[PDB]
């Protein structure tokens, strides 16, 4: 829920009606298929919570 | 408030209960069949009153 933004030198989620920038994380997005198909599709991280917890 | 409008018909189908990325892996397709239904709608309209 909410749309990507950026400020010019990072990657942001945010809701749709009130600017709240959020980190983007496998938690507020979801996947579907490879790029090639999707029109304007652009590269950035997408970070996994999961991996400091396995690193303990 | 502008938006692109690849975005706002995302929205759209949003709104109606159709995932995102079904806008996005069709978009080709879906603006095909609307320019198309947009002609069809002139011939209706110049062929009867
Ligand atoms: C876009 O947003 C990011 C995160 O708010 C900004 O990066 C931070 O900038 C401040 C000030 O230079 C630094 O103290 C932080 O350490 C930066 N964080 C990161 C993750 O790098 C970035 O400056 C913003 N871009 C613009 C053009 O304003
Ligand atoms: C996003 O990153 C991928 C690689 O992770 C980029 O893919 C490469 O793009 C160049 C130029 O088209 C090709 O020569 C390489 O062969 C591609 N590599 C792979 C593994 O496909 C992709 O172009 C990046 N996207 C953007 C918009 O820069
Ligand atoms: C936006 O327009 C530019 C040319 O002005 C084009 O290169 C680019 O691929 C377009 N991107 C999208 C998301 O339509």
């Amino acid at each position: 829920e909410g749309v990507f933004v950026s400020n010019g030198t990072h990657w942001f989620v945010t809701q749709r009606n009130f600017y709240e920038p959020q980190i983007i994380t496998t938690d507020n997005t979801f996947v579907s298929g490879n790029c090639d198909v999707v029109i304007g599709i652009v590269n950035n991280t997408v970070y996994d919570p999961l991996q400091p917890e396995l690193d303990s | 408030l502008q938006i692109p409008f690849a975005m706002q018909m995302a929205y759209r189908f949003n709104g109606i209960g159709v995932t995102q990325n079904v806008l996005y892996e069709n978009q080709k397709l879906i603006a095909n069949q609307f320019n198309s239904a947009i002609g069809k709608i002139q011939d209706s309209l110049s062929s009867t009153a």
